[PDB]
């Protein structure tokens, strides 16, 4: 496979080239804003982002080597994590605000329009401020996002030869993260420390996704926020 | 699954 | 200033090893064919007694005593189920296909059907992964303290992150000691830390289940467990 | 007023 034959810079090149675009929302600033309209905007945006995420996953090295059943499984458990880390990355340069779209910037005050959303908003803000303090690089972000895709579902799977292949790709991404930090002048002690700090953030992203997934499972029962057929299939994959 | 079809095409 | 940052790597390992809590027992009259109320009763009684030792283990984690009382409460409230799970998973390494809740309480996935079969399989998968990696006890005590300090720090910091980096140095120092090359050192570091994401996932799914048993009132939960469980809303 | 406070101070 070409995934195990890629160098570090070639890995970064492939990941940077496969980046999905930043989509716009249908946000009308003049129009009044109900709790159901804000969620309608967030649902519409996330549904369109999902289509791009699926084609982005195809371009992640090693992902196409997997069986079709495993690709479905990895995306079903990781899709919200990937949306959330993308949101957090876009919001680094906007302290106290979440850039859902270039025309949709929300602070924690607007997040209060949806009940229970406040806690998830604050965790996303805290993750965004952590990236800002660490000065996370774009080359490091695409590595982390691809780690989430390959790691988040590998322990939720007779012939586990495909599981061993995912770990070989994960190790190559680790080599790529280290190659980036050594390129930026960090010492060996600094490289290992930064690598650990980044991967520990993925634990909190999993936490946010789990808490977010159960907030989405309740709004489906309320039937007030519209839910697309793809998102309902993604949401039912966790229940 | 919609996800399955989109991963094929 | 704190005392944990002056400790060398070996001093950090020994301090964590010596702080290890004991392996407690379940009730001795088994009546091994379990029901839902009986199995949940045994697990609740065991987890309640382990929590007392965990709180005393946490005080002995270098750097943990230097936090305010409110900060210590927040970290333990957010991480207590993760710490119980990585403890259970570590005990179950040498018993593939089984979960060693206690030396007199070895359960398989068939037993998990009386209540949580999906959480059983996840725990067994984590134990099998640790067994494949040949996880060493010096590595396990570092991972468990990382969970204690990391899981809640983003929900409040500079002192905690300095301590987290200290354990990172300790993990690498343990891998270079075992003869691993430089590339093998950061590869193994990444593999271990990525498993913490799944442990977090198991805790979240597990906490959901315990919230159901409270509203089901199937097994009486202790007030301490009720306070730890209620802290997750 | 938490049991966790007492156990952390004992
Ligand atoms: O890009 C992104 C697009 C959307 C989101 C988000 C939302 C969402 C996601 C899916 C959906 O169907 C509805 C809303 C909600 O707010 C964030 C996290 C969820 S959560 O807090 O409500 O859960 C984040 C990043
Ligand atoms: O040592 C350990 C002791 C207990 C446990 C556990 C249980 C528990 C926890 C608290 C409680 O009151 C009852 C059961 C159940 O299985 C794990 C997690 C829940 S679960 O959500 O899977 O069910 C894990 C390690």
């Amino acid at each position: 496979s070409l995934a195990l034959s890629l160098t570090a810079d070639q890995m970064v090149s492939a990941l940077l080239d496969a980046e999905p675009p930043i989509l716009y929302s249908e946000y009308d600033p003049t129009r009044p804003f109900s709790e159901a309209s804000m969620m309608g905007l967030l649902t519409n945006l996330a549904d369109r982002e999902l289509v791009h995420m699926i084609n982005w996953a195809k371009r992640v090295p090693g992902f196409v080597d997997l069986t079709l059943h495993d690709q479905v499984h990895l995306l079903e458990c990781a899709w919200l994590e990937i949306l959330m880390i993308g949101l957090v990355w876009r919001s680094m340069e906007h302290p106290g605000k979440l850039l859902f779209a270039p025309n949709l910037l929300l602070d924690r005050n607007q997040g209060k329009c949806v009940e229970g959303m406040v806690e998830i908003f604050d965790m996303l803000l805290a993750t965004s401020s952590r990236f800002r303090m660490m000065n996370l690089q774009g080359e490091e972000f695409v590595c982390l996002k691809s780690i989430i895709l390959l790691n988040s579902g590998v322990y939720t799977f007779k012939s586990l030869e495909e599981k061993d292949h995912i770990h070989r790709v994960l190790d190559k991404i680790t080599d790529t993260l280290i190659h980036l930090m050594a390129k930026a002048g960090l010492t060996l002690q600094q490289q290992h420390q930064r690598l650990a700090q980044l991967l520990l953030i993925l634990s909190h992203i999993r936490h946010m996704s789990n808490k977010g997934m159960e907030h989405l499972y309740s709004m489906k029962c309320k039937n007030v926020v519209p839910l697309s057929d793809l998102l309902l299939e993604m949401l039912d994959a966790h229940r | 699954k919609i996800l399955h079809r989109l991963l094929q095409d």
